């Protein structure tokens, strides 16, 4: 769009960037900001709205020790469905 | 086209009137196969069982040729299921 291209020529280093971590993160701004500056606490439940009647609830069950590649094993429960995520330990 | 048997999972136990038992379902594992229907409700990995709710864990459904042949693809499927944390009908 019109919207991207002076964004773009306004500032090119950080649209860049911010395109970057969309195609990585998707849309941000529906996160609550206690969830966008801090994540999670096991056993917490948090419901994101993504549009009116449609909304995420995820739960973060545990977080496992970093295995032998430094990678954690996150369980969820996504809209009542087991999920794994495995995140790297930096 | 053949015959078809229904019965319905709930958490009564037979063993008391068949009073609907409450608690969390730490593990569930059901059956699955060729002309077996499995329509889920209450069953499920992981939330609890409210009492206000007429008890469904999972409808279960069976379908062959011939009724001895959809009765015994009933009894695999019942033995195959698997609901602990809460007591059931299945025995």
């Amino acid at each position: 769009t019109e919207q991207d291209i002076i964004s773009y020529v306004l500032y090119p280093k950080v649209y860049e960037q911010y395109i970057q971590t969309r195609n990585q993160y998707g849309n941000l701004s529906l996160l609550d900001t206690p969830t966008f500056f801090f994540g999670m606490r096991n056993g917490e439940t948090v419901e994101i709205e993504i549009d009116k009647g449609k909304r995420l609830i995820i739960k973060l069950e545990t977080i496992s020790e970093p295995d032998e590649n430094g990678n954690r094993t996150i369980y969820y429960a996504m809209n009542g469905q087991a999920r794994r995520i495995y995140i790297k330990d930096e | 086209l053949g015959y078809a048997i229904q019965c319905r999972i709930t958490t009564e136990d037979p063993l008391n009137d068949f009073m609907p038992d409450t608690g969390t379902i730490i593990a569930y594992r059901s059956s699955g196969g060729f002309g077996v229907r499995l329509d889920a409700g209450d069953g499920f990995q992981g939330a609890e069982i409210s009492p206000y709710y007429d008890s469904l864990l999972v409808k279960l459904s069976t379908h062959a040729i011939s009724f001895k042949q959809a009765e015994e693809k009933m009894v695999r499927s019942l033995r195959e299921m698997r609901i602990r944390g809460v007591k059931t009908n299945i025995p």
